[PDB]
């Protein structure tokens, strides 16, 4: 069964400034201002765009030991990236795949808006307990202040 | 950007203890903001960063009994730490972070986990009977912390005010001196102000 | 949590000297590792970010190294005004976590005392206890004898000492010795001395009164 989640945040740093270092180099920063969270992102198969099978690999003492992703779609003008959790993690008997697209957008005041949206492909019709939800959000907060803060620290970085 | 603590300076064994810090002259948005101690006994811990957006990390030595909120329109962060012992006595730093460590501090408050009431200072001047010194004792207070400043925050130059020494009557004490010429005695005038903020007491003492 | 050791605990270099602290993590912190400084009295204030960067306002003579499990910060030209102690803190694994700090004392060469003496106030006195207080002003080395003598009587047990951390400009100590009585073990003698046995005195200083003539 397909199981729909959404929500929305916002940051002070403008759409293009954030998509070009929260999405595009996020396997750079990601290990870098969240190493916490994020030990490594490796990019097994793929030329960064759409096909494009990443690793992340976490610390050990969380849950989980990493994921496998998949780049189904870069959208470099409208702020767009759709992209699939296959392997790893959550994923296996009671879980297919995790399909994730987020979008930038630009607010009047400088900053911008993240609409996030999860779509859990559950292999039968197995729920979905908030843990797994819950353990998404906090990783998407966690991973978007923290280059959000690293913008902040380097009003240099990503012009 | 500021950052200026207020709380009680002291809390009874098993109850709450709880602390506030204003952001000032910076957005909410610009830091971690992050709870920090010092204690002689444990040194430097971190107890807690919370995001502006309401996600909290807490340290998992003190995420059984501690809480950090944030109110982003008054511009405050609060930590609310219950069940406190003498374990837990230590100056409590609120402060900012980026993503790479702390960047900017408060002051510092000092919190003692105390049975006991608060009780005053009682302050008296030290004089003699070319370079001259002057000074005021502060006795028997508790808990700690004071602050002494000579002629309303005027006279900085030569100042030295002391640690404050535990005495067997197990209230502290400490005193604070300052040298100046001996030209200058019977023209200026000399006053330490002694601030006792747990008792809420100021003593101005002229000498 | 990572514990992370530093060595040495306490090194004592003049000014001008390079001073070089280590910091060592029970795991592996990639290059994650934060110095900083703390002034006696003061929050601690960054001084290198991520083991090498150095954060915007912080001189040149400040830098950092290292990777792994072993990292140094290195101070050049030491000032007396960088009289502190200094943290090393890993971000790698939340908890963060600090070192038990490394103090930094400034060598100088010796200094001698200023002593002083202060008859208890007559506000006190009402109060049924007496304090007689000596002060040594801007002295170094710390080690001082501060021998308390009432008409010629060695006390021992009625007298503590309070000792100023390092001054950040002349890298001087100072220090009070607090002579506590009762009202009326105090009016029944006459002279009050401090005597001051130090290592830049080429003989003991006494500073005295008579209780009467105060
Ligand atoms: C993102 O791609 C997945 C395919 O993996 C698709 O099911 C989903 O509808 C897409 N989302 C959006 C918003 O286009």
């Amino acid at each position: 069964g397909v199981f729909n989640y959404e929500t929305e945040t916002t940051s002070v740093i403008p759409a293009a400034r954030l998509f070009k270092a929260f999405i595009l180099d996020g396997d750079n920063l990601f290990p870098k201002v969240a190493p916490q969270a994020i030990s490594s992102v490796e990019n097994i198969e793929g030329n960064g765009g759409p096909g494009t099978i990443k690793k992340i690999s976490f610390p050990e003492g969380l849950p989980f030991k990493y994921v496998k992703d998949r780049v189904d779609e870069v959208d470099h003008t409208n702020f767009k990236y759709n992209y699939s959790v296959i392997e790893g993690g959550p994923i296996g008997d009671t879980l297919e795949k995790i399909s994730n697209e987020i979008k930038i957008v630009a607010t009047p005041d400088g900053g911008s808006i993240l609409k996030i949206s999860n779509k859990y492909h559950t292999k039968g019709d197995h729920e979905v307990k908030a843990e797994q939800v819950k353990a998404s959000k906090e990783m998407g907060e966690t991973l978007l202040r923290a280059v959000e803060s690293y913008l902040l620290a380097h009003s240099d970085a990503y012009n | 950007v500021q950052l200026q603590e207020s709380g009680p300076g002291l809390v009874k064994p098993s109850e709450t203890l709880s602390l506030t810090c204003s952001v000032s002259g910076g957005s909410i948005t610009n830091y971690f903001w992050t709870w920090i101690r010092q204690s002689p006994g444990k040194g430097l811990e971190w107890i807690g960063y919370i995001y502006y957006s309401g996600g909290t990390n807490y340290n998992p030595s003190l995420k059984s009994r501690v809480t950090i909120s944030i109110d982003t329109s008054k511009n405050q962060f609060s930590l609310n730490m219950n069940s406190v012992t003498a374990a837990d006595t230590a100056v409590y730093y609120c402060a900012g972070s980026y993503y790479y460590g702390v960047d900017v501090w408060g002051q510092g408050t000092t919190v003692t986990v105390s049975s006991a009431s608060t009780k005053g200072p009682s302050v008296f001047p030290l004089a003699p009977c070319s370079t001259a010194a002057l000074g005021c004792l502060v006795k028997d207070y508790f808990p700690e912390p004071v602050t002494v400043s000579w002629n309303s925050g005027a006279l900085t130059s030569g100042v030295h005010t002391f640690p404050a020494v535990l005495q067997s009557s197990g209230l502290y004490s400490l005193s604070s001196v300052v040298t100046v010429p001996s030209s200058s005695l019977g023209t200026k005038t000399y006053t330490c102000n002694v601030d006792h903020k747990p008792s809420n007491t100021k003593v101005d003492k002229r000498v | 949590e990572i514990v992370l050791t530093q060595s040495p605990a306490t090194l004592s270099l003049s000014p001008g000297e390079r001073a070089t602290l280590s910091c060592r993590a029970s795991q592996s912190i990639k290059s994650f590792l934060a110095w900083y400084r703390q002034k006696p009295g003061q929050a601690p204030r960054l001084l290198i970010y991520d083991a090498s960067n150095r954060p915007t306002g912080i001189p040149a003579r400040f830098s950092g190294s290292g990777s792994g499990t072993d990292f140094t910060l290195t101070i050049n030209s030491l000032e007396s005004e960088d009289f502190a102690v200094y943290f090393c803190q890993q971000r790698n694994n939340w908890p963060f976590t600090f070192g038990p700090g490394t103090k930094v004392d400034i060598k100088r060469t010796v200094a001698a005392p200023s002593v002083f003496i202060f008859p208890p106030s007559d506000e006190q006195l009402k109060s049924g206890t007496a304090s007689v207080v000596c002060l040594l002003n801007n002295f170094y080395p710390r080690e001082a004898k501060v021998q308390w003598k009432v008409d010629n009587a060695l006390q021992s047990g009625n007298s503590q000492e309070s000792v100023t951390e390092q001054d950040s400009k002349d890298s001087t100590y100072s220090l009070s010795s607090t002579l506590t009585l009762s009202k009326a073990d105090y009016e029944k003698h006459k002279v009050y001395a401090c005597e001051v046995t130090h290592q830049g005195l080429s003989s003991p200083v006494t500073k005295s009164f008579n209780r009467g003539e105060c």
